[PDB]
């Protein structure tokens, strides 16, 4: 008797914060930010799902996601998210 | 409409009468709420800072208590496991024996 | 802030004693220790105080929460000093607990027999209601505690016991350990205390214990076999008794469930609807056979009463903060039934909220860590009564220092 | 040959891809805030010992005005307050911080005569106004709305019989409340809905 | 415990995107005019009758010295110590290693907005 | 037992790696999601919101507004060279265009 929905506002506000102290950001703007968010989660999971599957592979790994960064973003943007995401891999398994 | 309605609306006006014998008896709500307050408050006051310190050690002590009943939880839990495993390495042994008939 | 010191906690039926700033005290035992007049000899451990012994008086110092007997209550403090906590005195000052209610003459007493005696550094006299409050983490908030020999509730404003609003009802653990003895007279129940007993054999339900009797007890006296009775009696207050979650109704007690115990002789029965009529007599005391009168407030009354007594502006606080503590508050369904009659009674105009502790060292001994949380704060470390303050002020100083 | 060695999903992701010398110290520290010159005792590093007290900021008294007996005398007296009367009202205040919820229930009502919360507030004020009269002249702000006891004893009570309404008040009441309602709509879609209809007749 | 800061991640320089030229002029600016600032950390009603007081007669507009013979020296900003470096980004001056590495920390780029 | 430590905060992410691997867990994107996934991919997906979000706040700022619109979205997306290449075929509601005025199309 609820119907609660969920967004992701609550982490691009940690993020906004966090990036720009003083700025705020406005609910039809966080729709937009939150749209952003859905869509490249869709684009960079189904291209490595792609991935796994072109070399016959039933699992969908953080190997096949870095590829497929590689495949999304242009140049630059690749380059930072790659670096971004392989240094959040060797912080999580390093049991920090 | 119909001319019924005079029924219905004379229980309306027994509902006003009603009412106002209500409000002779002690009234609907609690009308003008604090219309006068001059007294100035403290600086902040020695006291307030007790009751804030001890609102923020009150917290601090519930989250040692039960940091610590889940501490010594997953001590109990890692050492289950741990004596687990030193159950499996008898199945170690006898597994690498099984592994010498094979070789 | 938190510096070497002893807090106290001397509740009617047990005292606990320990360090500024732990979870929880570092001993617990009978307040109603053993003695015999040998000056007289003492007993506080259980494992002294359970042996049957050649003369006992089983003397219980306090008198409804308030100390009577300042000799045995020397002794406790004493024993408490070197066998618990074995440290000087007049090293560590003293943070102690006394009823909402105590008078002025025997805080005076105290705080002249602590300095004198025990020729403590510091000292600190603090009502079980701010040290429950401190403890739950609120300034304000009624105290509704649940103790041994009475249940009270005491509202609490920003940080100060409200006298006018001090309820009290003698519906505590000592009148349940009454019903308790009346219900095992009513079966016919052969309640035997457990020093009684050499060995024993299994038998059936409801039929009589198979035991052997030791052969070396001396003649005992009448109190020390009271209490012991009385702790098996609210061991099986810990372990039968169930509070109805509504209004008792004999039909539906019936058709409640049973549960099964065990005296320590070996006698063993399943017990039913009496199970919950018992503590029925807490929340509405008009159907207690033998205890005709509307005199009495229950639980829930109790705390009604004690937040009408208060001004209307404090009440929606007091109901927003109801902090609920002591042992008799751990029987089954106590905070629910307590919860739901509160609910019916408290006006519509204001929010009604119980703080939600409900381990066994929460709801007892609020008071304890009461004053193990404010002894541990710089805000608090002024507000010490200092051994300077006994020497020039004399022994009043504790009606001018703290509340 | 795979050189490897290290966690093997970071491992993947990066090649496939190409003497504590300072003693604490049980230490004796007097409060600054205090004026008893208490010895506490603390558990301080080896590199401040010595230093004042850093909860002794935490000590805002909170302000009452200290009438002297002339004073009191001259133009604080009241035919209805006694000074033995009037000094425990400051006494307490002082004992707790200037608040009269805490204030009331220690109120000595063996030497003295039963007072409301009202009336003591009232009194207080009186006195702090009084007080600062004396001054008046350097600048002491003689615009004190001092605390109401008049309406507020009233603005007290008018809420304590809507406190305790059992049924009816507290739920009888919904009818009237719908009422404010059906008042305010059908009065004048009654007699205003009349005078329309009259005039839309009457061109018709 | 954790190193507790890749959870703000505030810099993340993958995309820096220097600032230059004309917001170097920008801050050059902005710093003269709060060193002209006031207590704050009427001036409009003295921009609007400065601004009536434009001619070219002698007055205060054309009572401007102007630019100096001896040329700008160079000082570090941090410690004030005369500075044998320029910052290569906002051109901000500074005489170590360890003024530079304050100046990226707290100065470069940071208030450029 | 131990106190619970999220995935967002091992890592050191604040988008939900819970939520993002919990959406590939049920979203048949694959057939057994492994232990690395979500957070690269989480992890890319708030390094894009960051990357934008610093440019539309900077052209909000030039807008002297402290809020960003939907035009402080159109304005950076399209400001950005790569941006703009990675959300060329997405229309950013309420953010208008950009003050492209075509050379030939002016006073002359
Ligand atoms: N586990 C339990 N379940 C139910 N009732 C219990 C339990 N433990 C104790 N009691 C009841 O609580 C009573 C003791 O309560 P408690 O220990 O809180 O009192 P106290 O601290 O001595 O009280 P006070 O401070 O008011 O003098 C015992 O007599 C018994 O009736």
């Amino acid at each position: 008797k609820r119907s609660r929905k969920e967004s992701y506002s609550v982490y691009v506000y940690k993020v906004l914060k966090q990036v720009h102290p003083d700025t705020g950001i406005s609910s039809k703007a966080m729709g937009i930010m939150n749209s952003f968010v859905n869509d490249i989660f869709e684009r960079i999971a189904g291209e490595a799902s792609r991935l796994a599957h072109y070399n016959k592979r039933s699992t969908i790994t953080s190997r096949e996601i870095q590829t497929a960064v590689r495949l999304l973003l242009p140049g630059e943007l690749a380059k930072h998210a790659v670096s971004e995401g392989t240094k959040a891999v060797t912080k999580y398994t390093s049991s920090k | 409409k119909s001319h019924a309605e005079i029924a219905e609306q004379a229980k309306h006006e027994a509902e006003i009468e009603t009412r106002i014998a209500e409000l002779r008896k002690e009234g609907f709500w609690s009308l003008k709420r604090l219309p006068k307050v001059p007294e100035p408050p403290r600086p902040k006051g020695h006291w307030d800072y007790l009751c804030e310190e001890m609102q923020w050690l009150s917290a601090d002590f519930a989250q040692e208590r039960r940091w610590k009943r889940g501490v010594a939880r997953k001590v109990v839990r890692m050492v289950i496991r741990h004596h687990e495993e030193q159950r499996q390495k008898e199945e170690r042994a006898r597994r690498e024996e099984q592994a010498k008939l094979r070789r | 802030d938190e510096v070497g010191a002893l807090v106290f906690d001397i509740g009617s039926y047990t005292v606990r004693a320990g360090y500024a700033g732990e979870d929880c005290p570092k001993v617990d035992f009978p307040t109603a220790i053993g003695m015999v007049v040998e000056g007289p000899t003492y007993y506080i451990d259980t494992n002294a105080l359970r042996v049957p012994r050649e003369n006992m008086e089983a003397i219980s110092p306090l008198k409804n929460g308030m100390v009577e007997d300042w000799d045995s209550f020397q002794a406790i403090l004493d024993h408490t000093y070197k066998m618990h906590v074995k440290s000087e005195a007049s090293l560590h000052p003293v943070l102690m607990s006394e009823a909402p209610w105590n008078t002025r003459a025997k805080r005076e007493k105290l705080t002249e027999l602590m300095f004198e005696h025990y020729n403590i550094p510091a000292f600190f006299l603090c009502k079980t209601a701010v040290l429950t409050a401190f403890a739950n983490g609120r300034s304000t908030g009624l105290i509704l505690d649940s103790g041994a020999t009475h249940t009270t509730a005491i509202p609490v404003h920003d940080g100060y016991v409200l006298q006018q609003g001090i309820v009290k009802s003698p519906l505590a653990g000592d009148f349940i350990t009454m019903q308790c003895r009346e219900l095992f007279q009513e079966m016919n129940i052969e309640l035997v205390p457990p020093y009684m007993i050499a060995s024993k054999e299994a038998v059936r339900e409801g039929s009589p214990a198979n035991w052997k009797r030791k052969e070396k007890l001396p003649q005992v006296t009448r109190s020390w076999h009271n209490y012991m009775c009385n702790c098996v009696i609210q061991d099986f207050q810990a372990s039968v008794l169930q509070v109805s979650d509504s209004t008792y109704d004999e039909q539906v007690a019936a058709q409640m469930p049973t549960v099964h115990y065990e005296f320590p002789n070996g006698y063993n029965c399943d017990f039913g609807a009496e199970r919950l009529k018992i503590p029925e007599g807490l929340f509405d005391p008009s159907n207690v056979k033998g205890l005709s009168g509307n005199t009495m407030l229950g639980v829930s009354h109790v705390v009604t009463t004690s937040v009408g007594m208060c001004d209307i502006d404090i009440r929606p606080g007091l109901y927003g903060s109801v902090i609920v503590a002591g042992g008799n508050t751990l029987i089954q369904s106590f905070t629910d039934r307590l919860n739901r009659e509160l609910s019916q009674k408290t006006p519509p105009s204001m929010r009604l909220k119980l703080i939600a502790n409900n381990t066994t060292v929460e709801r007892r001994f609020s008071s304890w860590i009461g004053g193990s949380i404010l002894a541990s704060l710089g805000t608090f470390q002024q507000m010490w009564i200092s051994k300077q303050e006994y020497e020039e002020g004399g022994k009043q100083c504790v009606e001018r220092k703290c509340p | 040959k795979r050189p490897e060695g290290m966690h093997r999903e970071v491992y993947a992701l990066l090649y496939s891809d190409k003497k504590k010398v300072r003693p604490w110290k049980w230490m004796p520290f007097t409060n600054p805030a205090r004026k008893d010159g208490a010895m506490f005792f603390h558990w301080r590093r080896a590199a401040e010992e010595g230093k004042d007290y850093p909860f002794a900021r935490f000590n805002k008294t909170v302000q009452v005005p200290v009438y002297s007996e002339q004073e009191y005398q001259l133009y604080l007296h009241d035919d209805a307050w006694t000074k033995a009367e009037t000094d425990h009202l400051f006494d307490l205040s002082r004992r707790f911080d200037l608040r009269f919820v805490v204030i009331h229930d220690r109120y000595d009502h063996q030497q003295f005569k039963k007072r409301s919360v009202e009336d003591l507030k009232e009194r207080y004020y009186h006195i702090c106004a009084k007080l600062a009269n004396v001054r008046a002249v350097p600048g002491t702000d003689l615009k004190i709305p001092v605390f109401d006891a008049g309406h507020e004893r009233r603005r007290k009570e008018q809420l304590e019989r809507l406190y305790n309404r059992t049924p009816e008040q507290v739920a009888e009441e919904e009818y009237l409340l719908q009422e404010l309602r059906k008042i305010e709509a059908r009065k004048k879609e009654r007699e205003k809905r009349s005078q329309d209809l009259q005039k839309l007749i009457t061109a018709a | 415990m954790v190193e507790k800061k890749t959870s703000v991640r505030s810099q993340d320089p993958g995309q820096r995107r220097v600032l230059d030229r004309a917001a170097r002029q920008r801050r050059i600016n902005r710093q003269l005019e709060a060193l002209e600032n006031d207590n704050f950390q009427n001036f409009q009603a003295l921009l609007e009758e400065q601004n009536l007081s434009v001619a070219e007669g002698p007055n205060y507009l054309t009572a401007c010295a102007g630019p100096p013979s001896r040329p700008q020296r160079p000082f570090c900003a941090v410690c004030g110590f005369p500075s044998p470096y320029t910052c290569v980004s906002c051109g901000a001056r500074y005489c170590t290693v360890r003024c530079l590495g304050t100046h990226q920390e707290t100065r470069c780029l940071k208030w450029t907005v | 037992r131990a106190k619970a430590k999220s995935r967002s905060s091992r890592a050191g992410l604040q988008f939900p790696v819970g939520r993002v691997h919990r959406l590939l867990r049920k979203g048949n994107y694959a057939e057994r999601v492994g232990a690395g996934a979500p957070v690269y991919l989480a992890a890319v997906l708030e390094y894009l919101t960051a990357e934008i979000l610093e440019l539309a706040g900077n052209a909000a700022r030039d807008n002297k507004k402290t809020r960003i619109i939907p035009r402080h979205l159109q304005l950076a997306i399209r400001n950005d060279e790569e941006l703009n290449k990675l959300l060329g075929r997405v229309t950013i509601a309420q953010g208008g265009v950009l003050p492209n005025i075509q050379a030939v199309l002016l006073p002359k």
